[PDB]
């Protein structure tokens, strides 16, 4: 009746789109289902939004099964790779955006 | 989201 | 704001190589978030825009199952098509369809759409109220009247006035950061010369969404026209469009044109001036 | 049947400058059938790294493509797109002006 809960698997990508660098946090797990928990957003299966200098780099997620649970923290060098990502609106000046 | 009905000409 | 929501499909027949071509795709205003290809080693619907992947499994089961029904019914269309016209069963011959919702300022039902083409002509669409059909030749007056029995404006309707329009909404919120942002666009002018006595002025706006702008020109303050060159407004490839319109000026007039820019994103209509 | 000659503009995304990283496209639109084939040239060359959108339509049911690729702009370097469709009698072949 108890869980030994597993990891689940999650990946960080990044898509540069209108000189903004979007991110998305997508996670799977073998449990019952889970919660993807980023900024004020939540998703059972992803969590979609556009990173911007001073946002935060925090995200956790939430397997479940049956009446239990258990939740998983993490942080992530957002800045680093959407650096990398809009290397090409860095050379016109247009990322990062204003502040 | 797709239409469910298949449709035949 | 208006949006909108749009699926197109191209299914084009290769005889004695293999089964048709299809491709299909989807759009939510301007920007596209799924598609299909026949020819694609997934065989499975797939993401073309990051926050469609919020959707879970059952959506993409879900979208792939329909998808390749739809592969199949045009599959069969082309057949239908070819018998219904008496045409030969070595030829190449395109079907195409398209359907998708309205929604209002207030994210309510607009309107709806349902139409196909063959060989690139109309064959048969359905009306605004969403109950009749509109056929042209004797070949969509059979698919009409098959319809017609099948009563399949009246499972469109219920599609186009219910599912369509939620889910658009669903995907409004869901990709929010893209969808509903506006992009003002950057403009600038180029001057091009065409000879000791005249130049080509171009006003330029670009990295701009949605894609609907109007750019024109004119003189002193009269409105110039069939004098200026516009060119169809075109993708970035970054999710952005761009657009540019032209006139021939005679050398030394140049400040007396003026280029007025007219977009969603811009708090007023632009003028610009060169030099 | 219903044949329409492709349209065609190529372009860069972004206004060029020698030395930064850039995408070169070739917008075709207005064209049926949908058989097309499109190469990006670089100095006369077919460019091997070419991507295009999903076939998609406009409202009168011609059809439009975008096919692109990323390079970096030289003062010397010249770029062209060439197309060919059951429309034209030869590959047609418009070239970069970088005029933006």
């Amino acid at each position: 009746k108890k869980v030994e809960f597993k990891e689940p698997a999650c990946n960080v990508t990044f898509k540069s789109e209108a000189n903004e660098c979007t991110t998305l946090i997508k996670c799977t797990t073998e449990h019952e289902k889970l919660i993807i928990r980023h900024k004020d957003k939540i998703g059972k299966y992803a969590v979609y939004a556009i990173w911007q200098p001073g946002d935060t780099n925090d995200y956790n997620v939430t397997v479940f099964q049956g009446e239990n649970r258990k939740t998983f923290m993490y942080k992530f060098p957002f800045y680093e790779m959407c650096d990398i990502t809009m290397y090409m609106s860095k050379q016109y000046k247009l990322w990062p955006p204003q502040k | 989201l797709l239409f469910g009905y298949p449709v035949y000409v | 704001g208006s949006h909108s929501m749009r699926y197109f499909f191209t299914s084009v027949s290769r005889p004695g190589r293999g089964e048709p071509r299809f491709i299909a795709v989807g759009y939510v205003d301007d920007t596209q978030f799924v598609r299909f290809d026949s020819d694609a080693a997934s065989q499975r619907m797939e993401p073309r825009a990051p926050w469609i992947e919020q959707e879970g499994p059952e959506y993409w089961d879900g979208e792939t199952r329909k998808v390749k029904a739809h592969s199949q019914t045009h599959r069969v269309d082309l057949g239908t098509l070819r018998g219904y016209y008496n045409q030969s069963e070595a030829g190449s011959h395109t079907v195409q369809r398209m359907y998708g919702c309205d929604v209002g300022s207030d994210w309510r039902f607009l309107r709806g759409y349902h139409q196909y083409a063959y060989d690139g002509k109309d064959y048969i669409a359905l009306k605004e109220d969403l109950r009749s059909w509109t056929a042209a030749d004797m070949a969509a007056q059979t698919t009409k009247h098959k319809w017609e029995a099948a009563h399949v404006a009246e499972q469109l309707r219920a599609y186009l006035e219910g599912t369509c329009v939620e889910w658009l909404r669903r995907y409004l919120e869901n990709g929010k950061e893209t969808l509903q942002r506006t992009d003002a666009p950057k403009t600038h002018m180029t001057h091009h010369a065409v000879s000791d006595h005249e130049a080509t002025l171009r006003c330029w706006a670009l990295s701009f969404y949605p894609a609907e702008i109007t750019l024109t020109w004119q003189r002193d303050g009269e409105d110039q026209t069939q004098d200026t060159e516009l060119v169809e407004t075109r993708p970035a490839g970054d999710g952005t469009f761009q657009k540019w319109a032209a006139v021939v000026v005679p050398s030394g007039q140049e400040q007396r044109y003026t280029c007025h820019v007219q977009h969603e994103g811009l708090p007023k209509p632009l003028t610009l001036r060169w030099e | 049947m219903i044949q329409r000659t492709p349209k065609i503009q190529v372009y860069s995304r972004h206004p060029a400058e020698n030395g930064k990283s850039n995408f070169l496209n070739c917008y075709v639109s207005g064209f049926h059938p949908s058989d097309i084939e499109v190469d990006l040239l670089k100095n006369g060359e077919r460019i091997e790294k070419v991507e295009h959108s999903d076939l998609s339509f406009s409202k009168d049911w011609s059809f439009y493509l975008l096919y692109y690729t990323e390079f970096t702009p030289t003062e010397k370097d010249e770029y062209a797109c060439r197309v060919n469709h059951v429309t034209l009698s030869q590959p047609k072949i418009v070239k970069w002006d970088r005029d933006m």
